[PDB]
RNA sequence: AGUUGAGAAGCUUGCUGGAGGUAUCAGAAGUGCGAAUGCUGACAUGAGUAACGACAAUGGGUGUGAAAAACACCCACGCCGAAAGACCAAGGGUUCCUGCGCAACGUUAAUCGACGCAGGGUUAGUCGGUUCCUAAGGCGAGGCUGAAAAGCGUAGUCGAU
RNA sequence: AACCCACUCCCGUUGAAAAGGUAGGGGAUGACUUGUGGAUCGGAGUGAAAGGCUAAUCAAGCUCGGAGAUAGCUGGUUCUC
RNA sequence: GGAGUCGGCAAACAGACUUUGAUCCGGAGAUCUCUGAAUGGGGGAACCCACCUAGGAUAACCUAGGUAUCUUGUACUGAAUCCAUAGGUGCAAGAGGCGAACCAGGGGAACUGAAACAUCUAAGUACCCUGAGGAAAAGAAAUCAACCGAGAUUCCCUUAGUAGUGGCGAGCGAACGGGGAUUAGCCCUUAAGCUUCAUUGAUUUUAGCGGAACGCUCUGGAAAGUGCGGCCAUAGUGGGUGAUAGCCCCGUACGCGAAAGGAUCUUUGAAGUGAAAUCGAGUAGGACGGAGCACGAGAAACUUUGUCUGAACAUGGGGGGACCAUCCUCCAAGGCUAAAUACUACUGACUGACCGAUAGUGAACCAGUACCGUGAGGGAAAGGCGAAAAGAACCCCGGAG
């Protein structure tokens, strides 16, 4: 993967009470990532700018939410998830 | 940064002007999820920075 | 080129505060100013104590229509008209009455 | 008691589908005459 | 599909008049058979769909003249 | 409201309204409505009348609340149990969970909801697809046929049940 | 019995339902029932044949055009003297 | 250009940008996801799976290019079969699909009218299909006239609802001759003309710049209105500004303007084409069955051809409405050719004895939408506070309604 792809597959943290709860108790972080990244692809990145050792990878895609307005239905963009397991002792800091 | 000064370096020295300012976007990404980015500006501004040198990187060809 | 520029001291003609001098503030869109001290208004606000704190009841200006006032000419102390005289090298804005340039 | 219409997605594709209209030139007159008329949807 | 490769004779069309005259819609179509030309020069025999009037223009002109003419406008046998 | 003509109609004024109207004589007409089981909206009568969707069935106490036959909890009754329980496929598409709500929706009320707003939630080498193989059938390089569009079909490649 | 069907009575007919329900009724290892995919259609298809069925439409579907078809037939046709 | 700006519904709150020239407008360029003729192979459009070449990574790839079919040309190659033919590869050039109408062709109805209905009409219309162009087609007499003459094609007005034609019914319907719009011809002993280039000049188009002349008074929330007196005019019935403005703003008459693109017309050089080689033979003429000519077999000439035949060579051949004689007039079987003509989906300016929200487009509003249907398809309703949000602080009843 080239030099660009790196800083691009990933869009931030996800912020909500279940990832907070994995984070402590078995080391475990939600991720934010482009729809087209790949489970090989976001543990080369993590690894390259995060500077820990990743272990596995497990990914899912949700979908966008419709909600109704006077004007018709409109929906949100569609994205995907990303839970990154790392060793049993190293955090990952921001 | 304006496209005068990119006209005056060399295509070895705009592949890392491009690199730093991919990992510089790269950061704002991340405060903007944690919600700690006040400066809101900063995140189109760097957007025509990379496209400014990936025009002149491709003048050169 | 704008025939009324921001900053500049102007006189009311027709409207409520007519014969009235002021500065201009700011230069809208659709043919408006803002003309400070003139054509004041109340606006009153509920304060709602979500999303910040508001008080009672305000002062401001409110906009007129530009082809409402003129340039104040502080050579006969009356109203005249601008003309973009013929440019050296740019435009300068001058009094028809008169023929000199509007400062 | 058993009405009409019951619905499956294979078979809806595969008779009024986009790519079963552009295989006879009778189904490309349709497509074009929906152009023409300014509709949003076009196919099934 | 039929037509005189030689002359591009086709179908056309017409009425059928009966004795009060009703008119119906018809065909004429070539009188066009099947035929093996030996060519001398080329040592072979060529087959083509002919019509019987072309037969006869083969005759007049023979099978190298005419055939240099299908060849021309690129009416491969 | 008053008045004037034989009539279609004209004229003058009170109140409302808040910016346009057109004498006279001519010229042009989308020029006059009660009917067409006329067309479109609004509103009556029937009439506060029928009905409120399986005849398994409900009774108390407590709590919250502006308000409780219907919401939650407790005690006690009934009903299904080769289903009215549990699970796959099709189909649907966020209806799933939590906080805040009750205008409209729910054939009654609602503090409740498959309803409104906002947040969250779906993790696979082994499960189902995709990938490999073909059935019926389809498409089909060349080809053969056919006024033209095109029809049939070989090599081939799609097609799960 | 499940499953497929529809012989009788009553109810319902502004229906719970644009063809049902409760009681009884026929077949139930076969000329059986059924899921998925595929083929045949408008003077054409399919039919153990009732002129039956072909999307609640059938002695010739639906849709858009010829098209404002034609109507020696009904209805209606607006201010004043 | 010359001071504000970060598109609208659609507002608020934040971060900012700039006279060291922003936002904005015009010319040129760069980027240009997936699908769609879709073109590397499939497919339920927006999805799935690849191969080859070059470079770079060492792990489970990346970047940048090629891989559809057919036609034409070209190089190599090679079956039955000896030679070579069919075939097979590799390179180039071209096409493909969409579009409201106009044009040239291929196929081609019925309702209806005839007060029934077959011939006939409707009508070579509707529709389906193919091909080209900004126009297309046709065009330079084997044409007409009538013993006098005209002189290619196309379009308009007459001749004329006439001569004809017609179950001689309903109907269809010319030409000769006149008046006009346009003006042009050139080649097969190789030409006009048309394209694609490279030059010589001019004009237009894509943005813009300047653009004159009014004060006082009365009513009024607000003057443009009342009254009095002035000024400008190649600019005086434009739009809107707090009620009705030539002199308040934007404009208007009139002049100026283009770094750079497009287009048109002119010179003058090149190449290609025009192009069919050499004046036209399976052709003219003929018989049978149809179609077109206004003309329905009729005394029925002329063009065209599905079947079958078939001349002469300028002392020769076609036509002059059956046919013959005499006269007159043209030279078919090879080509190219502008203008006058047809249309408008699209762009700009101006105009209207056109509509004003049940009207005018189906659609003034987030309309080919909501909704209806398996589908093709059908298809709505819905404008207005005020000059300016100054859009109602604060108190009371009520469930913090
Ligand atoms: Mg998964
Ligand atoms: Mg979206
Ligand atoms: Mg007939
Ligand atoms: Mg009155
Ligand atoms: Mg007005
Ligand atoms: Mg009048
Ligand atoms: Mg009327
Ligand atoms: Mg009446
Ligand atoms: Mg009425
Ligand atoms: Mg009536
Ligand atoms: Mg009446
Ligand atoms: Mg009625
Ligand atoms: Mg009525
Ligand atoms: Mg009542
Ligand atoms: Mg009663
Ligand atoms: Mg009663
Ligand atoms: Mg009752
Ligand atoms: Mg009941
Ligand atoms: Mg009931
Ligand atoms: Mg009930
Ligand atoms: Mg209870
Ligand atoms: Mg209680
Ligand atoms: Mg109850
Ligand atoms: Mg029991
Ligand atoms: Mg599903
Ligand atoms: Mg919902
Ligand atoms: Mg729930
Ligand atoms: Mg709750
Ligand atoms: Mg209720
Ligand atoms: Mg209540
Ligand atoms: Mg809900
Ligand atoms: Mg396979
Ligand atoms: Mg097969
Ligand atoms: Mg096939
Ligand atoms: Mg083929
Ligand atoms: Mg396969
Ligand atoms: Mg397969
Ligand atoms: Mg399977
Ligand atoms: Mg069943
Ligand atoms: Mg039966
Ligand atoms: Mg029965
Ligand atoms: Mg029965
Ligand atoms: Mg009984
Ligand atoms: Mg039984
Ligand atoms: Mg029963
Ligand atoms: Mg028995
Ligand atoms: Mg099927
Ligand atoms: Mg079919
Ligand atoms: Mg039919
Ligand atoms: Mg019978
Ligand atoms: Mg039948
Ligand atoms: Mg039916
Ligand atoms: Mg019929
Ligand atoms: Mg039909
Ligand atoms: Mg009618
Ligand atoms: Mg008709
Ligand atoms: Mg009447
Ligand atoms: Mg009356
Ligand atoms: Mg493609
Ligand atoms: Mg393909
Ligand atoms: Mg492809
Ligand atoms: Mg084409
Ligand atoms: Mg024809
Ligand atoms: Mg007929
Ligand atoms: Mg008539
Ligand atoms: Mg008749
Ligand atoms: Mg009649
Ligand atoms: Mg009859
Ligand atoms: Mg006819
Ligand atoms: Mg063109
Ligand atoms: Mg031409
Ligand atoms: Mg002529
Ligand atoms: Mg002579
Ligand atoms: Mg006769
Ligand atoms: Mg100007
Ligand atoms: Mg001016
Ligand atoms: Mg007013
Ligand atoms: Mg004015
Ligand atoms: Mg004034
Ligand atoms: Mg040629
Ligand atoms: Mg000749
Ligand atoms: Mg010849
Ligand atoms: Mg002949
Ligand atoms: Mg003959
Ligand atoms: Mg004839
Ligand atoms: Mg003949
Ligand atoms: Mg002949
Ligand atoms: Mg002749
Ligand atoms: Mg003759
Ligand atoms: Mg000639
Ligand atoms: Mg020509
Ligand atoms: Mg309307
Ligand atoms: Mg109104
Ligand atoms: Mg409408
Ligand atoms: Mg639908």
């Amino acid at each position: 993967m080239n030099q660009e792809r790196v800083f691009k597959v990933l869009l931030g943290p996800h912020i909500s009470e279940k990832a907070t709860g994995l984070a402590d108790g078995k080391s475990q972080f939600v991720f934010k990532v482009a729809t087209d990244a790949t489970k090989l692809e976001i543990k080369k990145a993590v690894e390259s700018l995060f500077s820990v050792k990743v272990q596995r990878v497990t990914t899912l895609n949700v979908k966008g939410k419709t909600k109704r307005t006077a004007r018709g239905l409109g929906k949100r963009n569609d994205w995907k998830k990303a839970y990154i397991a790392l060793q049993p002792g190293q955090d990952l800091d921001f | 940064m304006k496209a005068n000064e990119l006209r005056e370096k060399s295509v070895e020295q705009l592949n890392e002007q491009l690199l730093g300012l991919l990992r510089d976007q790269f950061n704002l990404r991340m405060q903007k999820a944690t919600g700690q980015l006040g400066q809101s500006h900063l995140l189109s501004q760097v957007k025509r920075d990379i496209a400014r040198v990936k025009t002149v990187l491709n003048q050169q060809a | 080129m704008q025939k009324i520029r921001r900053d500049d001291e102007v006189i009311v003609i027709a409207g409520k505060d007519k014969g009235k001098r002021g500065k201009v503030l700011k230069v809208l869109a659709d043919d408006r100013l803002v003309v400070g001290g003139v054509n004041l208004i109340k606006r009153h606000t509920k304060p709602n104590p979500m999303l910040g704190q508001q008080g009672g009841i305000v002062e401001k200006e409110a906009p007129l229509h530009v082809s409402n006032v003129a340039i104040f000419n502080t050579e006969t102390s009356k109203a005249d008209r601008v003309g973009f005289k013929v440019e050296d090298g740019k435009k300068i804005r001058v009094f028809k009455s008169t023929q000199k340039p509007v400062q | 008691m058993k009405r009409t219409f019951q619905p499956s997605t294979l078979k809806r594709a595969r008779v009024h589908g986009f790519r079963a209209r552009m295989a006879t030139k009778n189904g490309r007159q349709v497509l074009s005459r929906r152009r023409a008329k300014g509709r949003k949807r076009l196919t099934v | 599909s039929r037509v005189c490769q030689v002359t591009g004779k086709g179908p056309v069309t017409g009425n059928n008049i009966s004795h009060a005259h009703n008119k119906t819609r018809r065909r004429f179509l070539p009188n066009l058979q099947h035929h093996r030309f030996w060519v001398e020069s080329e040592k072979r025999f060529v087959r083509l769909r002919v019509s019987a009037k072309g037969m006869r223009i083969i005759d007049k002109r023979g099978i190298e003249a005419v055939l240099a003419d299908l060849r021309a406008r690129g009416e491969k046998f």
